């Protein structure tokens, strides 16, 4: 049971060779979403 | 959750002063009470930020949550409060297999979509067995050693 | 008590940080010495729930043992200005901030009874370095004696522990994310309470043997009473039920061992089958890292 | 017939009477864990074969 | 603040002149006095491998809400990684992704300073995926 866990490491490694930050834009996105959000609670409120 | 406030002079800031109650302040950003955070922190008050000081005479006081020198080690529970817990667990075990096998033929024949939106009974996978060998063993590893310790310390 | 109306004193975090804040208010050149303050609780069976306290005013000469100043006026204003803000408060005790008895104690055990019947010392200590909780718990009772003398108010022990609050425990959690003690799992988290309660008895079992030293030799006039319990100890050590006691001993173990076998066991394969799937999910990945 | 666990003795004529305690089902059920846990291991064998 | 700017400021290979110190100053529960207790030891030991200090101080850094020591335990590998800017790369890499706002605060630093005299172009790979983190 350690043994085959201590082996077993390996695919996980080839995964991470594979992105795990990935879709940046899509974050990106969200980000510019927050811009329009937060503007839309202070329109929401309506006080300068 | 703690924040601290202090009100901000409204007259000058309509007067011109608007840009001149930004007092060099660090920051971190916050949203839910822009509802009067809007004309809070940008018109009524601003945001003070919160720090602490942990002391290391308190830290060495409140790090204390258990007197032992009657608890486990010198005790142990029931030997016959001990082998009914075993008996029960050890029964969930067999239900519990037979579904492991009736599951172990399914997702071979299926592909990861299915497998995936498998939240009806859990009680059939792996998950359940985890959550018991970590009880049982250590209960009883545990279980255990306490009897050998005993039998030397307080030989 | 004899009365089942005491027993488990549990004082929530934000007393302990009172009195240890307490220590260092008149901390100047006042300092090493007793200082003492009212308790403010709640209980309703065999708890007195310790939950608020304030210094009061307090003096004591250092060589004498009826020179003691306790301003209880000042608790007969301060009782009420607390009560003002939180029903439900009553005087439960009074604290003394260590680092053990005094012959003095008593004395101050009636003038705060005025008070409360059932009224609870708690030794709360200014120095961590035990490694049982800062936090001992007496009552004043009194009582006749085998040998003949007149009734005595002594002291009489009571178990105790801190407890918690919705409230007090985020605090302290609060308060703790230096010194993490959350990476311990549960396994090693109770082989460390079997440890370390050996480094309780052994150095309890030390006191008894620096006393029983202390009377043998550089003369300590004896109680007969602590040789009394003394014996019942050294009666209650097991041993005489030897052998079928290592007969049964060896049978509960055999047992607790074919229980741990199955389960490593099953631990195992479940384990092993998690293997087969990574192994199964790098094969349709490497179809995938091919293609275009 | 099993209805009190004895030992007659002829030569003598003494019905012994052993007192037996009963089979502790911590075993039994351990038995049949194990029995199912071999299925289980087969079908991982076939499942082993598909992919390698 | 201005104490501990002033005695770090002051060590260039003299060695343990407050290092030695550096037991009770990374002990002492002041902020100022750990991140002077770990500034004093980048400036002494600039050009050389001081790895065992900023190892020590990143699984504590995390630890003290004070990035006093998570700013500073990362801007560190700026100065004693400053003989050969391209191991920087390396050993920030592993330090940029991790969570902790702090952390790729001092490991953008820890890049400005010491692959900016060779403007190396395997930190600016690196650089612009941490421009697009959210945290202002």
């Amino acid at each position: 049971h350690n043994m085959s866990v201590k082996a077993m490491r390996f695919p996980p490694k080839s995964y991470n060779k594979d992105l795990e930050s990935a879709e940046e834009r899509r974050e990106r996105e969200q980000q510019d979403l927050e811009f329009a959000k937060e503007m839309a609670e202070d329109d929401d409120d309506s006080f300068p | 959750v703690i924040d601290a406030f202090r009100l901000i002079n409204a007259n000058m800031m309509v007067l011109g002063h608007e840009p001149r109650q930004t007092t060099s302040n660090l920051g971190h950003l916050n949203k839910p009470s822009i509802q009067a955070l809007i004309h809070g922190l940008n018109r009524h008050y601003y945001s003070i930020t919160i720090n602490y000081r942990k002391n290391e005479l308190e830290q060495k006081m409140l790090l204390n949550l258990h007197k032992k020198s009657w608890m486990e080690g010198l005790t142990l529970q029931d030997y016959s409060e001990h082998c009914k817990h075993n008996e029960s667990v050890v029964k969930e075990m067999l239900e519990l297999a037979k579904n492991y096998n009736k599951a172990v033929e399914e997702e071979d024949k299926m592909t990861p979509e299915q497998l995936a939106i498998k939240n009806v009974g859990k009680q059939d996978p792996k998950r359940h067995l985890e959550e018991h060998v970590d009880v049982l063993m250590t209960s009883n590893i545990v279980q255990c050693l306490a009897a050998m310790l005993d039998t030397v310390v307080f030989k | 008590m004899p009365e089942l109306a005491v027993q488990k004193v549990v004082v929530h975090p934000l007393v302990l940080l009172s009195v240890v804040d307490h220590f260092n208010r008149i901390g100047k050149v006042g300092n090493q010495k007793r200082v003492v303050g009212v308790l403010l609780g709640s209980w309703q069976k065999k708890v007195l729930d310790v939950s608020n306290s304030f210094a009061v005013p307090f003096d004591e000469d250092d060589k004498d043992d009826s020179v003691w100043f306790l301003d209880h006026d000042y608790l007969e204003n301060m009782y009420g200005m607390f009560k003002k803000v939180n029903a439900r408060e009553r005087i439960v005790g009074w604290y003394h901030t260590g680092p053990k008895l005094h012959k003095n104690d008593i004395a101050i055990n009636e003038l705060m009874k005025r008070y409360c019947p059932n009224s609870v010392l708690v030794i709360i200590d200014v120095k961590p370095k035990d490694l049982g909780l800062p936090t001992e718990a007496y009552i004043s009772v009194e009582e006749v004696h085998d040998d003949g003398t007149p009734t005595s108010k002594t002291f009489e022990h009571v178990t105790s522990e801190i407890g918690a609050e919705e409230a007090e425990e985020v605090g302290v959690e609060h308060l703790l994310r230096d010194i993490k003690d959350t990476t311990v799992g549960t396994l090693s988290q109770r082989i460390t309470n079997q440890v370390h309660g050996l480094k309780g008895l052994n150095s309890k079992l030390l006191d008894i043997r620096s006393y029983l030293e202390k009377v043998a030799t550089g003369k300590l006039p004896i109680n007969h009473q602590i040789i009394y319990q003394l014996q019942d100890v050294f009666n209650l050590l097991p041993d005489v039920s030897l052998q079928e006691f290592v007969k049964a001993f060896y049978l509960k173990t055999n047992d607790q061992m074919v229980v741990v076998y199955l389960a490593s066991l099953i631990r195992s394969v479940v384990a092993l089958h998690n293997l087969i799937n990574n192994k199964i999910a790098n094969r349709d990945a490497e179809k995938k890292e091919g293609q275009e | 017939d099993k209805k009190f666990h004895g030992i007659l003795d002829q030569g003598e004529g003494v019905l012994i009477i052993f007192d037996e305690p009963p089979v502790d089902k911590t075993y039994e059920a351990a038995l049949e864990t194990i029995q199912n846990m071999s299925k289980v291991v087969d079908s991982l064998y076939n499942k082993a074969k598909k992919l390698t | 603040r201005g104490l501990a700017v002033g005695i770090a400021l002051v060590m260039y290979g003299r060695m343990e002149e407050a290092d030695a110190l550096i037991e009770s100053l990374c002990r002492d529960k002041d902020p100022i006095l750990r991140r002077s207790g770990m500034y004093t030891v980048a400036m002494a030991y600039c050009g050389s491998g001081n790895n065992k200090a900023i190892r020590r101080l990143l699984h504590v850094a995390v630890s003290d809400v004070n990035d006093d020591v998570r700013r500073a335990a990362v801007e560190s590998l700026g100065f004693i990684l400053f003989r050969t800017p391209e191991q920087c790369p390396s050993v920030v890499s592993l330090l940029s992704e991790s969570y902790n706002p702090h952390v790729r605060y001092g490991a953008a630093m820890a890049l400005g300073i010491c692959c900016a005299g060779t403007g190396n172009k395997e930190a600016i790979n690196l650089l612009e995926p941490m421009t697009n983190d959210p945290v202002n």
